């Protein structure tokens, strides 16, 4: 983007492992653990990564990221920080696949916040 | 929760466990009803004829 001025994409598979991975560098380090067992500096590791990504003047970066929810709990601290930073969920239903249908896209359950008239 | 192996799932058993409403409503209905069957199978036990020429 920088040098040539594509417009590229980018995989992370997935994104909770970068989380998780994160929470124990800050507890070998002897800090204080925040809420259920994270880091204190939850907000900002996801801010000083995903602010890269963007649309410069030049080109841009687009990411789609995988996402584990854990205990199926969406206001874990690990799916709530991410979640303020996506602009839209494509969910690939198991339900779709044993009708047929590829891709198995969910058309009801997936949401987009660019989607305005 | 229950659509995948980490969330709570429900298992047999699971009414009178809470003991709550439903948990004593349960218990009152299964003695309510054998109450009166310990009335027909000890009435019908006093039919017993070689008691009876005791008597």
């Amino acid at each position: 983007r920088d040098q040539e001025g594509q417009d590229v994409l980018l995989f992370i598979d997935n994104i909770f492992r970068f989380t998780q991975a994160g929470s124990e560098v800050s507890a070998l380090l002897g800090r204080i653990p925040s809420a259920v067992g994270y880091q204190p500096t939850l907000a900002t590791d996801m801010g000083t990564m995903q602010e890269r990504i963007t649309t410069t003047k030049k080109g841009s970066i687009t990411s789609v990221q995988a996402i584990y929810v854990p205990a199926d709990d969406l206001t874990d601290p690990a799916p709530a920080t991410t979640f303020a930073h996506l602009d839209a969920t494509t969910v690939l239903s198991r339900a779709i696949a044993e009708l047929g249908i590829y891709p198995a896209v969910d058309p009801l359950d997936s949401t987009s916040r660019i989607m305005d008239p | 929760s229950s659509d995948t192996p980490e969330g709570v799932r429900s298992g047999a058993g699971a009414v009178r466990d809470a003991g709550g409403a439903f948990g004593k409503k349960e218990q009152a209905d299964e003695e309510r009803y054998f109450r009166a069957r310990a009335r027909e199978q000890l009435a019908a036990l006093k039919k017993h004829h070689e008691n009876e020429i005791s008597h």
